[PDB]
RNA sequence: AUUAAAAAGGUAUUGUUGCCCACCAAUUUUUAUAAUAAAAAUAACGUGCAGUAAUUAAUAUAUUUAUAAAAAUAUAUUUUUUUUUUUU
RNA sequence: UAUACAAUUAUCAUAUUAAAUUGUUAAGUGUUGAUUUAACCAAUAAAAAUAUAAAUAAUUUUUAUUUGUUUUUAAACACCAUUAGGUA
């Protein structure tokens, strides 16, 4: 069944399931990309990727993210958790 | 704004297009100078180390 | 219910608001 | 309170005489005080087209 | 399939929806649980002569020339020329009485510019909302009895008449919004008593509010059982305008006292000063008296005509007074209400009576 | 979170007095994710205020 | 609603305790609702409410002779006209028709 | 205000619809959001990126 | 402004661009409405590609202001008018513009209480800034200002 | 005790208590206020 | 030359070998008799192991499910134990 | 058997001065395939973002109105059953 891009079972590998969208270039991510990083001349993608992760970590996005895109949650569970941790 | 922009197609529905540019605007805090007022608890203890060592 | 204690359980604890509850 | 008026509690006797309290009578805004529920949702599906002889 | 039968599981927290469907769209009620399907014709009419746009009346223009003659004799004088001193601002007191052009602007400062401002203040470019205070800005002026008056009962209730049938209209299309019927239900009771005093002030404007906006429905006595008990009539006596009438103008006041040291009644001092206050009559009371006062004269005919008829009916009468219940007139006969001072006797001695009460007292 | 509870209710309170002080603690029923426009005309595309139900 | 939200008073601690009910009490009441509601299940419980009728007199349906779950007890006498009627309404209340809004169908219900 | 009555209608959209038309010899007014978009020759195709 | 549009849309041969802004003109007069500018833009990249009618996706698109007076209640129509239209790709619609955001909030207007006549006169662009905007206006701004200032009355007592 | 009876915090000044007290049964049928319809004590 | 000190709950009460939960027999007693009436006392037998943050945390409403405690889902919630970016 | 609640703050069911209601957007095809799960089984997978001002306070709405159950799957996720479907 139809599943959204944050999703378990999102990109499939099997003999029925085929990936949605243009692919590639111009693309189904098109005005979707979160982040763009021109890499610098001599420069390895290890430091520019570990920037980026550190970066979405620190700022907690890369928590919500996780969070929100595995399981469903009530609006109150969510509630108690964005509350107890902007308390604590 | 955001919400206008995007429906619009002048703001992508995700990412941030003018991130580096609006660095400028942003209160980049050196970690040489200090802030008397911060939540930041490593750069106090940074500039204590330096003035004990120094 | 069952109109008789299966526990017998006696906290010691007095918080003011259980006793005055006139006054809190 | 002598215990056999009204229930066999004291509070029913309480409970009773709060349909004598002075400040708790029936009126034209507090109606109904002994039945309020057998009268609710009665009219809601009669249909009653309100009266007017003047234009 | 006749009448609804709810149908409940004991187990769940409510019934199934009950029998042959009740109308898919619930209805909308008044204040006091009349139903309106549909806005009536004359406030159909209110609408669409509000939708379309309003207008100052002349009225105004004529006050405004024969109490400040010199100020319309200069506007007069300088029409569709541009004007840098605004001579017309006494026909304009309030910030409100301007309702012809836009933002309160108007009409004569209009004059020296351009076109395309002038159709860009008109009405037709007004918002509904601006269109609802015209309406409500021109007739509060109609019935405003100084210019600054809003307190007064006849501007209240116009202004709730009016708000009350936009709501109304609202509701009509949009079916659930309960934020508002309750905004409309409580504007209704307010102007219930707007009304209800306004016919103690002065009732003609009263008559002609309703005649106007057709609100009689709110008028109407909520319920037989408060009604009864005379409260719906002791609303004004809480509103004090109870005694206000100044009878002197009409109603003649010599004829509606009793006699204190002589006892007789109004009914009586009207007697003999030879006046009569008499409620104009409907059919049935007309009927009834007409019938009652010729009693003797189709009585005198009967007895002179036709003895023997007569003669046979007295038989009865008479031989009836001595046979029968009682014959004596004491306390025990001469009981007005007999089933209720002994009911004591109800159940086993006397089967007369089936109850103790049948009146009043 | 429940140790502020008194400051939650302050704006449950105003949640219901918004609502002709009725609906405490009551909240819009969530709807689908198509909601806008699977549904059609007559039917409430959007959720409302609960005592607009 | 019609049905009790509660069976007995579940709000029972000392003054000023800043809960409506303690785990203790309202898990005993939940006992209690619970096998009330069980009963209420297994022996098929039906009631309506019938227009132009005393309403809080709720005839039972659950007990007419031909609902019955037992077959002993002698079930109860309502009108052949009514009684024909609920038996029509009991009946076309169980499956989902197309067009009408779904409603909770159980085994208890039939 | 200039009003666009509608006896001027086309005149000014035409106007509008050369604001860039490719080429010129005075510098290019911009966007609302501040770019310099595809200058269009007549009949609006691509021309100059 | 009484009302603003933005329309998104397709980049054809001008001569439909041209007829179907004198389709939405058009649509515009017969209701009873002005037009206090139509302006037209490039054709730009935007962020999100747009389908048409032909469900092909369009990475360019040509902009188009739209700012009108109108009623509220026949505007309904034109907006039902203007979305429908085949070459319109999207319209974002600002009916903020007579109360925006930055007036009467706790006494934020010196010398009156709500004036509303203000925002009504002026156009879009001096409500909402575009960006290239720069501190240089803060002069122009004002040589506009006194120059109107004086030259007002005597203009306007003429006639 | 959420289920039972109205304490008062403190007691209730008595003199107070017999100040409310001054329009009560007895003192009535000390002014003669209610109408003897009936025999009475013999 | 790799690590370790400091924050925590109990329906029990010398305390987990602690206590409790429902069905499943007899009986006792009141009644407003719904598969097999309801409710209250109760000390057998047999099934489990529901609960005490307690072996998929609990509590309330909602709907469903059922040898028996109860279990699944939808909401709210802590009488459950906390983990904490003032533009990176 | 009779013999003196509270009235300054009390959690389960008798509400009441309130500004809402309405918005048509998004997403979809290249190719030979072990995705999800602690673990099973059916089997295209992508997606649905915009509104403030304004509505005057109280006095007869309590048979009126009102408190998360909702047409359309030929649209999915999700949930329930297990390859047949239900529901969404
Ligand atoms: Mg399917
Ligand atoms: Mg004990
Ligand atoms: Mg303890
Ligand atoms: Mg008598
Ligand atoms: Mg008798
Ligand atoms: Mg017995
Ligand atoms: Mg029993
Ligand atoms: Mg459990
Ligand atoms: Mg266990
Ligand atoms: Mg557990
Ligand atoms: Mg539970
Ligand atoms: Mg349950
Ligand atoms: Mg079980
Ligand atoms: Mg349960
Ligand atoms: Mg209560
Ligand atoms: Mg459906």
């Amino acid at each position: 069944g139809g599943y959204m891009m944050y999703h378990r079972k999102a990109m499939g590998t099997m003999k029925y399931s085929k990936w949605k969208g243009a692919h590639g270039g111009i693309s189904h991510f098109y005005g979707r990309t979160p982040m763009v990083e021109e890499v610098r001349p001599n420069e390895p993608i290890t430091l520019v990727d570990r920037r980026i992760m550190h970066y979405v970590h620190h700022s907690r996005l890369r928590h919500f993210q996780l969070f929100r895109s595995y399981q469903e949650k009530s609006n109150s569970t969510e509630c108690k958790l964005r509350e107890g941790e902007m308390l604590r | 704004a955001k919400a206008q922009a995007i429906r619009i197609g002048l703001y992508p529905r995700f990412g941030n297009p003018f991130w580096f540019r609006s660095q400028k605007f942003r209160p980049k805090a050196y970690q040489e100078n200090y802030d008397p007022t911060t939540y930041s608890t490593k750069r106090t203890v940074e500039h204590f180390a330096y003035n004990w060592v120094q | 219910l069952k109109t008789l204690d299966v526990r017998e359980y006696r906290p010691l604890a007095m918080p003011i608001e259980f006793r005055f509850y006139q006054r809190y | 309170i002598a215990h056999w008026y009204c229930g066999h509690k004291f509070r029913h006797r309480f409970m009773r005489d709060k349909r004598f309290h002075p400040s708790l009578q029936a009126s034209h805004d507090a109606r109904n005080r002994f039945s309020k529920r057998r009268h609710f949702k009665t009219n809601r599906w009669n249909y009653q087209q309100a009266y007017r002889d003047m234009p | 399939e006749h009448p609804a039968i709810w149908l409940w599981y004991p187990w769940r927290m409510n019934p199934e929806p009950p029998t042959p469907h009740m109308p898919q769209r619930r209805a909308l009620k008044n204040v006091h649980g009349a139903v309106f399907n549909d806005l009536t014709p004359v406030q159909k009419k209110r609408q669409e002569q509000m939708l379309y746009g309003v207008n100052i009346p002349e009225t105004r223009q004529m006050k405004f020339e024969e109490q400040h003659p010199l100020l319309a004799g200069a506007l007069r004088k300088l029409e569709g020329q541009p004007k840098g001193f605004p001579f017309w601002y006494r026909k304009y007191p309030t910030r409100r009485h301007a309702y012809e052009y836009r933002f309160s602007i108007p009409v004569e400062m209009l004059d020296g510019y351009n076109d395309d401002v002038k159709k860009a203040l008109s009405k037709g470019m007004m918002s509904i909302q601006e269109k609802q205070f015209a309406q409500e800005a021109m007739y509060m002026e109609r019935y405003a009895e100084h210019d600054f008056d809003t307190t007064s009962p006849a501007v209240l209730a116009v202004k709730r008449a009016l708000k009350c049938r936009v709501l109304r209209n609202h509701l009509l299309t949009n079916p659930h919004n309960n934020i508002i019927k309750t905004v409309l239900a409580n504007t209704e009771r307010k102007l219930n008593h707007a009304l209800r005093r306004l016919r103690k002030v002065d009732f003609k404007k009263y008559w002609e509010i309703i005649r106007d906006h057709d609100v009689q429905d709110i008028l109407q006595p909520p319920n037989l059982v408060t009604y009864r008990q005379g409260s719906y009539w002791k609303y004004d006596w809480n509103a004090g305008l109870a005694i206000s009438t100044n009878l002197a103008d009409v109603m003649d006041p010599r004829g509606l006292n009793g006699c204190v040291e002589t006892g007789r009644s109004r009914s009586e001092v009207a007697r003999d000063l030879g006046l009569s206050y008499t409620r104009p009559l409907h059919e049935n009371e007309k009927k009834q008296l007409s019938h009652q006062a010729v009693y003797y004269e189709r009585l005198a005919k009967f007895k002179m005509e036709q003895p023997e008829a007569a003669r046979a009916m007295e038989r009865e009468r008479f031989v009836r007074k001595f046979s029968g219940m009682f014959v004596k007139m004491d306390i025990r006969s001469g009981a007005p209400d007999f089933p209720s001072t002994y009911r004591r006797l109800l159940g086993t001695k006397v089967v007369r009576w089936a109850s103790k009460r049948h009146g009043p007292n | 979170p429940h140790d502020w509870r008194h400051f939650y209710a302050q704006e449950k309170l105003v949640r219901e007095r918004q609502q002709n002080g009725h609906a405490y603690g009551r909240r819009p029923k969530q709807f689908s994710f198509g909601a806008r426009y699977v549904k059609t005309d007559g039917y409430g595309k959007r959720p409302r205020l609960p005592y607009n139900k | 609603r019609w049905a009790a939200k509660f069976y007995g008073q579940v709000t029972f601690g000392p003054r000023n305790y800043p809960y409506p009910s303690s785990r203790w009490l309202a898990r005993r009441f939940q006992m209690k609702k619970h096998r009330i509601i069980k009963r209420f299940r297994f022996r098929r419980y039906k009631l309506a409410a019938v227009a132009n009728l005393p309403f809080a007199k709720m005839i039972r349906v659950g007990m007419l002779p031909e609902l019955k779950s037992s077959k002993t007890k002698r079930g109860d006498v309502v009108d052949p006209t009514l009684s024909g009627q609920l038996v029509s309404a009991v009946k076309n209340t169980g499956e989902k028709r197309k067009g009408q809004r779904t409603r909770p169908k159980s085994k208890y219900q039939v | 205000i200039n009003y666009v009555p509608h006896a001027q209608l086309r005149e000014h959209i035409d106007k509008e619809l050369d604001k860039y038309v490719a080429g010129k010899n005075e510098p290019y007014p911009l966007n609302f959001v501040g770019q310099m978009p595809f200058l269009e020759d007549g009949d609006g195709n691509i021309v100059e990126v | 402004v009484f009302y603003s549009f933005v329309l998104v849309m397709k980049p054809r041969q001008r001569r439909f661009t041209s007829q179907a802004l004198r389709e939405i003109g058009v649509a515009v007069y017969s209701n009873g409405g002005l037009i206090r500018s139509i302006t037209n833009e490039g054709i730009m990249r935007p962020y999100s590609r747009f389908r048409d009618a032909d469900n092909t996706p369009l990475t360019y698109a040509r902009y188009i202001i739209l700012q009108l007076d109108m009623g509220e209640e026949e505007m309904g129509k034109v907006d039902k008018i203007i979305r429908e239209h085949q070459d319109v790709l999207m319209a974002l619609k600002l009916n903020n513009l007579e109360r925006p955001v930055g007036i009467r909030s706790g006494n934020k207007e010196l010398q009156a209480a709500y004036f509303p006549l203000d925002t009504f006169t002026r156009l879009e662009e001096e409500i909402n800034w575009s960006p290239q905007t720069s501190a240089d206006i803060y002069t122009q701004l004002e040589m506009n200002w006194k120059e109107f200032s004086r030259t007002r009355w005597s203009s306007f007592l003429r006639n | 005790h959420r289920s039972g009876k109205a304490r008062a915090f403190v007691f209730r000044d008595p003199s107070l208590r017999m100040m409310r007290a001054g329009s009560g049964y007895q003192q009535l049928r000390r002014m003669g206020m209610p109408m003897q319809v009936g025999m009475g004590w013999r």
